[PDB]
């Protein structure tokens, strides 16, 4: 009980005073609103003046109202799958000296067995390979060994096909790159093949910028060390090569035996199985590397803004499951340790614990210590504050500075097609072989060829003038927030791909942007 | 699938009345390419609780809407199809009786109750799938199995599709420094137990009669023991008694793409338990062989394929039931014209049902495609594109 807006229209009748009247005189007269006028006259009751005075009044409220480490050298052992790579890399790794190494020597005569398959340094790394075959793989991607000049990386090409792609995308490229051949009529006559993986794993190598290459002829004992078998072997391996776009006067030629030994630690008047050759051993030859001299102590391969890619993702104890140990390439710029790593799609960061730079040596467990790397070099690192799930393979890593590195679903691309069987149909799926990654996708559409609408067909690069094997546009099938990726320019492992119909690798190209 | 009643109106020589049953996902699909929006479904449900407001308040019953169609929810994998709509309302009262006029409805389908579909548009082609396929007999047998060294998926091959059932994967041992960190070995224990425990979930040894195991490398031999070892721990004769149903492949990507290189490859199946799958492996072989050996003789892509119409040299015009039903219904009327324009220049036809990998293969080309008797160079000048 409150407010009395009776009165209201009633008491003009009651009181009769009209009210069309007043109205326009004073309004006009004054200059005001409305309203106040029918109130003042019921509130002083249809007084004229009262109401008036408070009106003349009324307005009066006034609204109306540095130090320079060494390599230290990496390599890749390249071959078809059965010249015994393995045997041969294993023999390289044994002990770095060699022999004591007498546990060891026990422990792969151990490997099934030590009395079956008998044993001479490698018959015995053959029986651990046939032990291993039971969980596939029980020794490392990591190996090293040194030599009297420099310490030794190996990843060594499988075993199944698998280490190839551990070290191109995968890692510390290549100083050198070591194709295993076999000496055999059926074994060479294979591997050899231009649609082999073989020409593949050499074909990234030579695209990658990897110059020195080290040809080494496995399986000699066969072929009864043979001199006219291998100037017969040199002549057709190295036009292979050239086809790839080797250097043939530049490639050193090594015969060998991984499985006796011969010409692998010493030279080959070892070997009295051949008095012809004279010439170095295969350790002497890869040994013979030319050492870069390292910095500019602090300086450049870039400078320009870091770039890691990211290949694989596992747990350690001081490094988490993940943000735990990362392994990739560094696609530009360079990393240390200490430093502060961003990884733009988890939009979380971490502290680089240690870094591994090419050849796989200092464990993390033995010293925790160790300088520096620059592009074009493989790390493993060792993440502190960050968590499991945080880095996925395929995140790129960079600083805050010139940060974030952006990502991707669909892609464009210019591809270049070799000697296909099929072709590519515009929608067809293929599988891309990036870095770790390997993954189907649809290249859907064809956006242009030459220079026209068609389908793709063999050898097909613009003639002259723009290169246009292909334009083309790639759709990752897999998975929402597809993957991420980079263009080549900015980085090209990141950027460098693989295109593979069945078994066949059909093209390769570079990714020239990146769409939604 | 179980129809019930299947009539022909006496004022309306084309669309239906169909009272239909779906047995499993397999009709679930079916039904699926026979519905179009603007026909209309009529239910049962349970379209029982109330507010409160007047009273607590409700009763119950047991009530069915007629139901325009308007869209769709499926998924194949879950085995749930769902078509929302708004009331037909009830139409004099002698149906919807019950249910209250304005306010949206949906029928999520069950296995148990029939439905009754008032068509339109009902063709020979959806006939054809509603009087054979609808194949009370069933002759779809299949299931796979693809693995990477590191990521697995148990697959179902359907009567069309490879549907995944579930993208399984451990921790793969990626070679560590020491002999192999035990952790590999372990991890790849496991990993046998894990596939072992699923697929015996999954599958089911009395309606399925084949077994696919492939992958790159020994993978899937290796997964073929641990399958049966573990069924001998088990005692799992549902998978013992069938130690003649699985068949190990190998394949260049342990990724799904294994599916179409087992299946369509004359490697592994020929003629064994082939019978939906027969002839369309063959032809989809061909038409990849032919186009993809640059000869001209196969082509995709609407124009090209009407192009080839016009010279008559189509041999097997090439069709799918995705683009069919994918949504639309004039755009159909070219594509008949252009198999009879193709034919009437030359060839047979194939139209590819649609969840089908098969089918998927030719919906990522558009919905169609043609082989051809002869070599046609350039198909794609002239008319603009490649």
């Amino acid at each position: 009980g409150e407010f009395d807006d009776y009165l209201n229209d009633d008491e003009y009748e009651l009181m009769n005073e009209v009210f069309p009247t007043l109205k326009a005189q004073l309004q006009d007269y004054q200059g005001w609103d409305n309203l106040s006028l029918k109130l003042a006259l019921f509130d002083n009751n249809f007084d004229l003046e009262s109401t008036l005075a408070e009106l003349k009044k009324t307005l009066k409220k006034k609204k109306t109202p540095v130090k320079s480490a060494l390599p230290h050298l990496s390599f890749v052992v390249l071959g078809h799958v059965d010249a015994g790579k393995s045997t041969l890399m294993g023999r390289l790794l044994y002990d770095l000296n060699i022999v004591n190494q007498s546990q060891l020597r026990k422990l792969q005569r151990e490997s099934e067995t030590m009395g079956k398959s008998s044993f001479k340094f490698a018959w015995i790394m053959d029986q651990t390979n046939e032990e291993r075959e039971r969980g596939v793989t029980v020794s490392i991607c990591t190996s090293h060994f040194s030599t009297h000049r420099a310490n030794f990386t190996i990843v060594d090409a499988p075993g199944h096909r698998d280490f190839v792609p551990n070290a191109i995308m995968g890692i510390s490229q290549a100083d050198m790159a070591i194709l295993c051949v076999d000496c055999s009529t059926n074994a060479f006559e294979s591997g050899f093949d231009l649609d082999g993986q073989t020409k593949e794993h050499m074909l990234l190598a030579s695209s990658l910028g990897i110059h020195n290459l080290i040809i080494a002829m496995n399986k000699m004992d066969n072929v009864d060390w043979s001199q006219q078998r291998f100037e017969e072997i040199k002549s057709k391996l190295l036009p292979y090569l050239v086809d790839i776009g080797f250097f043939e006067d530049n490639i050193n030629w090594v015969p060998i035996s991984g499985f006796s030994g011969e010409g692998v630690y010493k030279i080959e008047y070892t070997d009295e199985v051949r008095q012809w050759y004279n010439g170095p051993n295969l350790m002497s030859t890869l040994e013979n590397a030319a050492f870069k001299i390292s910095k500019e102590n602090e300086g450049i391969n870039k400078d320009d803004p870091f770039l890691f890619s990211v290949l694989e993702i596992i747990p350690s104890k001081k490094t988490s499951n993940d943000l735990a140990l990362v392994s990739g390439k560094l696609e530009s710029g360079s990393i240390q340790p200490g430093e502060s790593l961003t990884i733009y799609p988890s939009e979380q960061s971490c502290i680089v614990d240690k870094i591994q730079v090419g050849s796989q040596q200092g464990q993390s467990t033995n010293h925790e210590e160790t300088d520096v790397a620059i592009k074009g070099d493989f790390v493993t690192l060792k993440l502190r504050k960050a968590y499991p799930e945080d880095i996925q393979n395929g995140d790129l890593a960079a600083s805050v500075d010139y940060s974030s590195i952006h990502s991707a679903q669909c892609f464009v691309l210019e591809l270049t097609t070799f000697d296909m069987n099929r072709p590519l149909l515009p929608g067809t799926p293929f599988i891309l072989f990036i870095g770790v990654k390997e993954q189907p996708a649809r290249i859907k559409r064809l956006i242009s060829f030459i220079d026209k609408g068609n389908t793709a067909s063999k050898k097909k690069i613009r003639h002259l003038g723009s290169k246009q094997r292909a334009f083309v546009e790639i759709e990752l099938i897999e998975v929402k927030r597809w993957i991420p990726l980079l263009t080549a320019h900015e980085n090209d492992r990141l950027g460098r791909v693989v295109l593979r119909k069945d078994g066949r690798t059909i093209a390769a190209g570079k990714i020239s942007e990146i769409t939604q | 699938m179980k129809v019930i009643s299947l009539k022909k109106d006496s004022f309306n020589k084309g669309g239906a009345v169909i009272t239909l049953l779906p047995e499993d996902k397999e009709d679930l699909f079916t039904v699926y390419q026979i519905v179009d929006k603007d026909d209309e479904l009529i239910f049962k449900k349970k379209f029982t609780s109330k507010l409160d407001e007047a009273g607590k308040k409700k009763s119950t019953d047991l009530v069915k809407l007629k139901i325009k169609v308007i869209s769709e929810d499926f998924d194949m994998k879950d085995e749930y199809l769902k078509y929302k709509g708004v009331t037909v309302t009830d139409e004099s009262g002698a149906s919807n009786v019950d249910i209250p006029v304005g306010k949206y409805l949906s029928f999520t389908l069950d296995y148990v109750y029939p439905f009754t579909i008032i068509k339109q548009n009902f063709n020979k082609f959806m006939q054809k799938l509603l009087n054979e396929a609808c194949n009370i007999e069933y002759k779809s047998d299949t299931a796979a199995v693809v693995l990477q060294e590191g990521i697995a998926h148990v697959c179902l091959v359907t009567s069309s599709s490879t549907i995944l059932k579930q993208k399984i994967e451990y921790s793969m041992p990626k070679k560590k420094r020491t002999t192999d960190v035990l952790k590999f070995d372990e991890k790849t224990e496991k990993f046998y137990k894990a596939i072992y425990s699923a697929m015996k979930k999954d599958l089911n040894f009395d309606k399925l009669k084949t077994i696919i195991l492939c992958s790159p490398g020994f993978y899937a031999k290796i997964l073929m023991d641990k399958i049966f070892q573990y069924a001998e721990e088990e005692h799992n004769k549902k998978i013992l008694d069938n130690k003649g149903m699985f068949f190990i492949a190998h394949c260049s990507t342990g990724y799904l793409q294994g599916i179409n290189e087992v299946l369509k490859n004359p490697l592994y199946a020929s003629k064994l338990q082939d019978t939906k799958y027969s002839k369309e492996i063959m032809v989809m072989d061909e038409f990849l062989l032919h186009l993809n050996k640059d000869d001209d003789k196969a082509w995709y892509g609407e124009k090209e394929v009407v192009k080839a119409a016009e010279y008559g040299a189509i041999s097997y015009l090439l069709l799918t039931d995705k683009v069919l039903h994918s949504d639309n219904i004039a755009q159909r009327e070219e594509y008949l014209k252009l198999m009879d324009s193709v034919e009437s220049n030359g060839g047979k036809a194939l139209v590819l049902s649609t969840l089908h990998s098969l089918g998927e293969e030719l919906d990522q080309l558009t919905g169609i495609a043609c082989i051809l008797k002869y070599p046609l160079p350039d198909l794609d000048e002239d008319d603009g594109e490649e």
